[PDB]
């Protein structure tokens, strides 16, 4: 006998002490060395509910990374309140590595079985563990890269679905990779672009629209671009090697193709110096990008997305979406909880 | 797909008095008061919980797919329209009156001023002045002919004290049919008068 | 103390386009989403849309969609913010009383509210009422406030010395395209013959004050 509680919990992690990347110097200062053989014990005839809407775990990661940016990519320039910091703002090596979290003595993590589980509700099959799996922190919008896949079928996550302000979560079944690149010789230096094969692309992309269809009465399903709001939400914002990359998907959600939609689509990206920071705390400025070739080769396995509102009845809308990074967290930790021992 | 409907959307009680009005929706449901002119003010959220500085008359049942809004000693401050929300859908409400003031209203008839006719306009006012309750019946008759389509009315809200109505019928046409006709009839129908009240003028 | 004030009302030609503004302040505004909602003359509400401040994110419903956009800036401290709702291609039918409000919790509840920004949308430019008096005959007499654009005006009597029985009607739309209402008043039979009565009319934007001497 156990209960749902909230505690203070530790992180794991393969961080190496003499590499200078920022992820590993920080895990190597905060973070334990992983575990050679963890124990998974598996609850017979045992029914525990969850609500990865509510999982404390969340706040505790998203405190993690804030930290992790806050010492490690300092801006030249940022704004407080009504005053302007200035200060050295070196370039660095920038690769997320992966995090396990651990619960203290007296406490368990318990995790979710069911295949098809959604997030929220009851799961029949429970077992229990001292850590979750390795999860890298990766910031990003519209896109979720390099996390972990449903184990067949696709998922739909949201708290509730019949609420347009509460954001959508596709969980892929299979990935699709995504081909990001400034070239070598830089001519705008800030130019880039990124490449995904289209015909894995739209046939993942048609599957989701069916599984929407079935939270939604068999309406048709109509992708379309973000109606407006910060660039950074708009475009398909990430980090890669430590520069602020922003793309266009305007090409990856294309209703016609779900003719000649097999190519490779290519898509239009930009590298800024200016941003708007995701921990919430205005504009800051960076150094002009490094020189050479600056790639990065990222899975997709997951999408945000928010449905329009209003009486439409006919069909539903749905654009990308972000913003809340603690819902690339949550996309993680959706089946693991913790207990005391009572 | 979150449907939902509205309950008598017009309904009458005295002072002092414990009034009921229900939705049938399947989500969040909301209620809220609005007097005319003004910004809706919240009293009751999630169906059955009551917002603060809202006095302890209101209350709301959360059982099944219906929602109750009750009221309890109807005060004077407490006569306006209310309505539920769920989500962004909105019902248009249901307006409140009281009762037992059954008055007949005083019934006036006004010719067109010198000054209108000589920008080639004319137009008679019929006033019907303090009454309960609204619903009235006012119909223009020129040399004995019934006149419809040319008239244009307007209501007052129910008035504060002495719980009554007013309506004002515009009879409006050209200066030339004006000095054509003589005798100009505003007859009244009400439920409150034995008899239909007519009142007139002849032009002149 | 929260506080949202809205600005002044508006008066447009079609086609055209307007904006209106909400200001926020005493409370910790990235924490709560802002809808707008609107108000036709004599129906109910109408759902506009939401933006979420931290993102500038807008969701607006199918008709507003093409047209209307929702933005929001900050001040330095983020202590105060201004939400703006851009509406384009302006249809007469979008005459409506524009509301801005407060989403506290996910019962979507709204505790809330803006005053409210008159938005007034047709042809008929800006043009001052005509006064004419409705003479007397107890007995009653009054004013006709005739053909102006746009609402409204306000109707006093003795320069506010007289406010019994007093029944200044709801304006009506003219199929002109201008509006007109009447305000009138009860007195003894006793009154008339040494008592001087005023009607006190105010159309401000047209900048015309009149004050007429209603006798039989
Ligand atoms: C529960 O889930 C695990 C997957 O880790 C699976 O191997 C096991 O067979 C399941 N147990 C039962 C009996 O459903
Ligand atoms: C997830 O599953 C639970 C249990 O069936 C259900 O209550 C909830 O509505 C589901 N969420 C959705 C529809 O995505
Ligand atoms: C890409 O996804 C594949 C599985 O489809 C996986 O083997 C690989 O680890 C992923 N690459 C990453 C996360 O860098
Ligand atoms: C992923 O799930 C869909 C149904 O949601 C199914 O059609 C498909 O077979 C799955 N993909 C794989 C690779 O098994
Ligand atoms: C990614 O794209 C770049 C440039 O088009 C190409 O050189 C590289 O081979 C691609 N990498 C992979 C593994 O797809
Ligand atoms: C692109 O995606 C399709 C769909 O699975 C795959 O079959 C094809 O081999 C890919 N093209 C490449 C890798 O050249
Ligand atoms: C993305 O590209 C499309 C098509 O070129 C363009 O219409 C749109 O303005 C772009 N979106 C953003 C946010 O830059
Ligand atoms: C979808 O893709 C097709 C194939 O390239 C393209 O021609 C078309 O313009 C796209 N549809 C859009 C963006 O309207
Ligand atoms: C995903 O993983 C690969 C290495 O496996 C890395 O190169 C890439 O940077 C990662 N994605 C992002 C955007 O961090
Ligand atoms: C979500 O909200 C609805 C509407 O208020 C409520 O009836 C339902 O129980 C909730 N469902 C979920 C998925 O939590
Ligand atoms: C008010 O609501 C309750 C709950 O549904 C309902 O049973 C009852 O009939 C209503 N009360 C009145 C006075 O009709």
């Amino acid at each position: 006998v156990w209960k749902d509680a909230d505690t203070t919990l530790f992180c794991a992690s393969d961080a190496k002490a003499h590499e200078t990347e920022v992820h590993n110097v920080w895990a190597t200062h905060a973070c334990v060395p992983t575990d050679p053989n963890p124990q998974e014990i598996h609850l017979e005839n045992v029914t525990e509910n969850f609500n990865m809407w509510k999982n404390n775990m969340v706040e505790q990661m998203q405190e993690d990374v804030i930290s992790l940016w806050d010492q490690s990519l300092q801006p030249c320039v940022k704004l407080t309140g009504g005053s302007v910091i200035k200060q050295a703002c070196p370039k660095i090596s920038f690769d997320p590595i992966p995090i396990h979290y651990c619960t203290p003595a007296g406490y368990v993590i318990l995790k979710c079985n069911d295949k098809n589980f959604n997030g929220t509700g009851p799961c029949k099959n429970v077992s229990s563990v001292q850590c979750t799996h390795g999860i890298k922190p990766v910031v990003s919008t519209q896109l979720l890269l390099n996390g972990s896949l449903a184990e067949e079928e696709i998922i739909i996550r949201t708290e509730n679905i019949t609420d347009n302000a509460k954001t959508i979560i596709v969980h892929l079944n299979k990935s699709v990779e995504i081909n990001c690149t400034r070239p070598s010789n830089g001519g705008d230096i800030r130019k880039a672009y990124c490449e995904i094969n289209g015909t894995k692309w739209n046939k993942v992309l048609k599957q989701v629209t069916e599984k929407l269809k079935e939270h939604f009465n068999n309406k048709t399903i109509i992708f379309q671009p973000p109606s407006g709001g910060d660039l950074e939400i708009t475009m398909h914002h990430f980090n890669c090697r430590g520069e602020f990359f922003y793309c266009n998907t305007t090409q990856l959600f294309n209703n016609t193709c779900i003719k000649g939609c097999n190519g490779t689509i290519t898509l239009p990206c930009k590298i800024k110096q200016i941003i708007n920071m995701w921990q919430g705390t205005g504009q800051a400025m960076y150094a002009p990008p490094i020189d050479g070739k600056i790639n990065c080769v990222s899975n997709i396995t997951g999408i945000l997305l928010t449905r329009d509102g209003g009486e439409n009845n006919s069909t539903e809308i749905f654009r990308p979406g972000g913003g809340n990074i603690k819902d690339n967290w949550r996309s993680e930790l959706y089946k693991y909880k913790v207990v005391q021992i009572e | 797909d979150i449907q939902m409907t509205q309950s008598p959307s017009s309904l009458s009680a005295s002072v002092g008095d414990t009034v009921t009005i229900t939705c049938q929706a399947n989500g969040y449901l909301n209620w809220y008061q609005q007097r005319r002119g003004k910004a809706p003010k919240l009293l009751i959220y999630d169906g059955s919980k009551l917002e603060r500085g809202v006095p302890s008359r209101f209350s709301g049942r959360r059982w099944g797919q219906e929602y109750n809004l009750t009221i309890n000693n109807l005060q004077p401050e407490d006569i306006a329209t209310y309505f539920c929300q769920v989500y962004e859908f909105v019902v248009p409400g249901t307006r409140l009156d009281l009762k037992r003031t059954v008055a007949a209203p005083s019934v006036f008839i006004f010719p067109p001023s010198d000054e209108q006719l000589k920008s080639g306009t004319a137009s008679v006012v019929c006033l019907l002045n303090n009454f309960y309750p609204r619903e009235a019946k006012v119909q223009w008759k020129v040399d004995n002919a019934l006149q419809s389509g040319n008239s244009q009315e307007s209501v007052t809200e129910q008035d504060s004290k002495d719980s009554t109505y007013s309506l004002s019928s515009t009879l409006t046409l050209s200066k030339a049919d004006y000095e054509k006709h003589k005798v100009y009839a505003c007859e009244v129908t009400h439920q409150g008068l034995s008899s239909p009240v007519t009142k007139s003028f002849n032009r002149g | 103390q929260v506080q949202l004030l809205q600005s002044g009302a508006a008066v447009t030609k079609p086609g055209a386009s307007v904006r209106v503004s909400c200001e926020a302040s005493g409370y910790n505004i990235r924490d709560y989403f802002i809808h707008w909602w609107r108000q036709a003359p004599g129906q109910g509400l109408q759902w506009v849309g939401w933006i979420n401040p931290k993102t500038g994110q807008p969701n607006n419903p199918r008709q507003f969609q093409g047209r209307v956009s929702l933005t929001r800036h900050a001040s330095w401290d983020f202590d105060t913010y201004s939400f703006y709702m851009d509406l384009k291609a302006l249809r007469s039918d979008d005459t409506a009383v524009y509301f801005c409000a407060r989403q506290r919790s996910d019962y979507w509840d709204f505790d809330v509210w803006g005053s409210g920004t008159q938005v007034t949308v047709s042809s008929a430019s800006t043009k001052g009422p005509s006064v004419f008096p409705l003479a007397p005959s107890t007995a009653a007499l009054g004013c006709l406030v005739k053909d102006y654009f746009p609402e409204p005006v306000t109707v006093s009597w003795n320069s506010g010395a007289l406010t019994s029985g007093v029944h200044t009607f709801p304006a009506v739309l003219q199929s002109s395209g201008l509006y007109s209402l009447s305000s009138v008043v009860t007195v003894p039979s006793s009154s008339l013959g040494t008592q001087t009565y005023i009607c006190n009319v105010n159309h401000k934007p047209s900048n015309t004050k009149v004050d007429k001497k209603v006798e039989p």
